[PDB]
């Protein structure tokens, strides 16, 4: 999270912590979202990793237990069929979990809504990202959850050259890019919350940021559309 | 900077991308932090020598 | 082992091979150094979990 | 090396240090053998990733500048096409480096003399192996030159069910096994030295040990056949 502000305790009841065993402890990851009571999404580079993994629903401060938290374990892993590890700039990062318990519903944990499939958002719609990364490019991760606001950047200005060319494909969405506020490391996972007709919905899965840092003028945060995997979100989770 | 990092180096535990002299600016790097260590940052104004070492950016040919 | 090593862990510079419960003798471990860890190490009679942590041999099914 | 004495002084000639730049310093990574006066024989473990590399010859104290050393840098790497990170087990394991300059043949500094091609020792034969590897499994690194005597275990008994059964392959060669005595992390690459009719050779590349430790009755230290590679050692010579 660089430039934005802290969230109001469980505010955004969809987001979750994604942690693996790690001496002691439980170590914080990547992030994602719950689309089912037994089922998460997130991305596909955050999971190619053998490790052994759980999942926070209801969290808020992650050195403290306050009250609201549910710790679950990860019983299985589907990846995207055309996934490749070594070319994130080909596209297919997105990845599904189904978990060893069905966790309870209540105001402080939600699923979250899904767009139609297909659907495409005009230049610069409004949207926020939400995370535990750093704050600052060469920072420290974040305590409490953050958020920032983060307007939408078309394909056609998206992919030209003074922006990110030919890297950028059409099954990504862009936001951001003033050199102010972005993406930055342990965001990774989504997601990217949009209004539309007044009512919110997840329209990406955070991806990646260039090299050269984190906040960069003309180099705007870039996510896997969701919107483009409908059917085989629904196909996955049907046949299981 | 840490007891083992060498010239314009900086020891972190939370790892980000490096670049040699010449990449492109167009070149993506995921938002999941890697292992911890010396790295030479982009962030900070440094690239990556092809014998490894760590130097400023105009200092490239 | 280290101030963040948990149960039956131990701090080293120079890491080498691990078992999970259920191993065979026969498998290889290179001769070369890995990178530093809270190692579980046969030599020392551990052994790693499906869950992750380290046990005593002799509480492997 | 587990079980052995210092080696004296510079008595073992054609052996190498394999360094890696690391912050301020270089250090230790790996064995190897010189073989021509810009030419060094390794294990493909030993370089299979990014990093830079240089080599030191007539060395003894790692920690010191006694005169003897000479200083150089790795130029070209040359791995077996077959081997195959992701299997060991498998064979192959096997790489020719090519330096940046020639060394100076002298007293401290010698070539390694190899076998005939296809020649198998007998049952119980005399060699010895050299190193700065632990001299304790879960111990640390030696600060000067170590050797121990390690007879033959031939292919019969190797492969064996009481021994390494069908992890081991006729392309290999096993040596010790005495619960005493064998290489330990920081040997691979190095040479195995052994006598025939008076004259010595190398006649393996160290490679692997079990995972329970390192000095294991019944599992002895296993090496590349050099033999089995003398042509192909020569034509990547020629050619380069």
């Amino acid at each position: 999270v660089v430039g934005g502000t802290e969230a109001q305790r469980n505010s955004w009841p969809s987001q979750i912590s994604l942690q693996y065993r790690s001496g002691s402890s439980w170590a914080h990851t990547c992030g994602g979202t719950l689309i089912r009571q037994n089922w998460v999404m997130t991305a596909a580079h955050c999971v190619d990793r053998e490790l052994t993994f759980r999942v926070v629903v209801g969290e808020h401060n992650l050195n403290q237990n306050d009250g609201t938290e549910q710790y679950v374990g990860v019983q299985k892993i589907v990846v995207h069929p055309y996934w490749n590890t070594d070319d994130v700039a080909a596209g297919y990062d997105i990845a599904l979990l189904r978990l060893a318990q069905s966790v309870t519903l209540n105001s402080y944990v939600q699923l979250g809504v899904l767009p139609r499939a297909g659907t495409i958002l005009a230049n610069n719609s409004p949207c926020y990202i939400t995370g535990w990364g750093l704050t600052r490019t060469n920072g420290q991760l974040a305590q409490t959850l953050q958020q920032a606001y983060l307007p939408t950047v078309d394909y056609a200005i998206c992919s030209s050259s003074s922006y990110w060319g030919s890297t950028v494909k059409n099954s990504m969405v862009c936001a951001g890019g003033d050199g102010v506020r972005s993406g930055c490391q342990g965001d990774s996972g989504g997601p990217l919350h949009c209004l539309v007709n007044g009512q919110y919905a997840v329209h990406g899965v955070t991806s990646f940021v260039s090299r050269l840092g984190c906040n960069v003028t003309r180099k705007p945060t870039v996510f896997t559309r969701v919107s483009a995997y409908i059917s085989w979100i629904n196909n996955v989770i049907a046949s299981n | 900077g840490q007891e083992s990092c060498g010239p314009n180096e900086v020891w972190t535990e939370c790892t980000g991308c490096e670049m040699k002299c010449g990449p492109d600016e167009n070149t993506p790097c995921p938002l999941m932090c890697r292992r911890p260590s010396c790295e030479c940052s982009p962030g900070r104004g440094m690239r990556r020598t092809n014998d490894g070492k760590c130097i400023p950016a105009s200092q490239c040919p």
